[PDB]
């Protein structure tokens, strides 16, 4: 509805991620290989769900590829802003917004076939007992796919990181301000404010996906620990593949989008720093 | 385990409505696809329509906007609506049940009551062979399926039942003599071993384009 987050990740590179929709769909490739793996009889599957959640990315990339016309305009309206139409650029930005709104039903038609997916592989969960169910698919599942994960997390400090961005913020502050108070009679200060004013955003963007990180790393760690050497009955055995899957689909989301997010804020600075490398040579070459 | 009950009228009048239910029995209907295929006396099968996700539906374009599906899923049944019946009618009414349209084939299927009142080319029509001989049937498609084609095995008096979804791909239990291949719009189907429990009428499917659509099937017999 209003929670799409703008990447551009390379140079002339734009996209888009519809943040349920990832979740959504994540949630339902745990819930997937959580009932496949729970027994090894069934383990062979993940083939089969592989292939299934390829196809489920092709069809909603076809679906985003319907805007692609008003997303390659934005793009074009962005590379040239990056050498005023920053008003032209607000009015091609709501227009990409726009058209993502009206596939909406495109896109949940696609949510809603993988949710039935995993539903069924979910649904048919065999348990020897039933009054004791081996938490073994929830090991197989967790340190596969989600515990290494976990440790790159862990190792990177993402405060740091955050840190370290808001000294690229203030520089380019201090920077922009005297150019404006000493010699605002420079080319390209317009496209500085606007480089600045984007990176400043993406910051916190990327502000909010390491918040989300850093206490679903520790929500999962705790939680993982509990459903791992036991035998719970079918019902809360369910309950508890559903909650992990919860718990893990909001941690990949947000983890995704972070470092998709990173690389667009150093993407920008490097563009940035491009036109610095001009105004140093400028300043020195005046200074001659 | 998930099972599916057709209960109806089995005779009704000509130009009156037909009105069979479905009863979804060890399973929920909640986002599923539902839908109702019928299969004339001696002939094909024909696929009427589904109702699917939160209460959306696709009908046949064949059946001239006389056809309605509908759910009450509290009640956890389906039901199908015929209006203005003819003697084209007459047919053996089958409920099913696909998971997707995405990677579309029939999961379960009714046991199918009887009601009397793109071009999938099933290539051998009837096909007469030994034990142990393979037999190889071939489907071709009016236009571009890509592997958006499926097969099934229709046991004598029993419904259909998947054996390879997506041209190539083996359902779990499926025999590994039974071979799926083909892409774009010629397709094959190819036992290559002929066992006792073939003898059968096997059927090919598309999903691509939304009129499901069926091939004319292959009578297989011993000779």
């Amino acid at each position: 509805a209003n929670s799409i987050d703008i990447l551009q990740e390379k140079e002339g590179h734009l996209d888009f991620v519809i943040i349920p929709h990832y979740t959504f769909l994540d949630y339902y490739k745990h819930l997937s290989y959580n009932s496949i793996y729970h027994k090894s009889s069934t383990y062979g599957k993940y083939i089969a769900v592989d292939a299934f959640i390829k196809k489920i990315n092709e069809a909603y990339d076809k679906v985003k590829s319907k805007c692609n016309d008003i997303k390659n305009d934005l793009i074009a309206t962005i590379k040239k802003l990056e050498h005023k139409m920053m008003d032209e650029y607000n009015t091609k930005k709501k227009k990409l917004i726009k058209c993502i709104k009206n596939h909406e039903n495109d896109f949940n038609k696609i949510c809603m076939d993988m949710k039935n997916y995993g539903t069924n592989l979910f649904e048919q969960l065999s348990c020897y007992n039933n009054n004791f169910c081996n938490t073994n698919g929830i090991r197989y599942h967790y340190d596969e796919y989600i515990h290494k994960l976990i440790l790159s997390v862990k190792s990177k400090n993402l405060n740091k990181d955050l840190s370290d961005m808001t000294n690229i913020l203030q520089q380019s502050e201090l920077l922009l301000t005297n150019l404006n108070k000493k010699m605002g009679s420079y080319i390209y200060i317009d496209t500085i404010k606007f480089i600045h004013k984007e990176m400043k955003h993406i910051f916190n963007r990327i502000e909010y996906h390491t918040k989300i990180i850093n206490d679903k790393t520790k929500i999962i760690q705790d939680k993982i620990k509990l459903n791992i050497w036991r035998t719970f009955q079918k019902d809360e055995l369910l309950k508890r593949i559903l909650d992990m899957s919860n718990e893990y689909s909001l941690f990949i989301t947000s983890d995704h989008l972070r470092q998709m997010l990173y690389n667009t804020f150093y993407s920008k600075e490097k563009h940035l720093n491009n036109i610095f490398h001009h105004l140093i040579y400028v300043l020195q070459m005046k200074f001659n | 385990q998930v099972q599916l009950q057709e209960s109806g009228p089995g005779l009704v009048k000509p130009s009156e409505t037909l009105s069979l239910t479905c009863t979804v029995s060890g399973g929920s209907i909640s986002t599923y696809y539902w839908s109702w295929i019928r299969q004339p006396p001696g002939k094909g099968l024909e696929w009427l329509g589904y109702i699917y996700h939160s209460g959306s539906t696709d009908y046949n374009p064949s059946l001239e906007s006389r056809v309605t599906i509908s759910v009450d899923t509290s009640r956890t049944r389906f039901s199908l609506r015929l209006r203005s019946v003819t003697a084209a009618d007459t047919a053996v009414y089958y409920c099913a049940r696909s998971t997707t349209m995405i990677q579309q084939y029939f999961d379960y299927w009714g046991r199918g009551t009887l009601v009397t009142v793109i071009q999938m080319t099933q290539s051998p029509s009837s096909l007469s062979a030994s034990l142990g001989d393979r037999v190889t049937i071939t489907c071709q498609a009016s236009q571009g399926i890509s592997n958006s084609l499926n097969w099934y095995q229709q046991k004598p008096g029993k419904a259909p039942k998947v054996l390879i979804y997506d041209a190539s791909n083996l359902e779990t239990g499926v025999p590994s003599r039974f071979s799926g291949s083909g892409s774009g719009t010629d397709f094959t189907f190819t036992i290559t071993s002929l066992q006792p429990e073939d003898i059968a009428t096997y059927y090919c499917q598309q999903y691509h384009y939304l009129p499901l659509t069926f091939g004319g099937g292959t009578k297989l017999e011993i000779k």
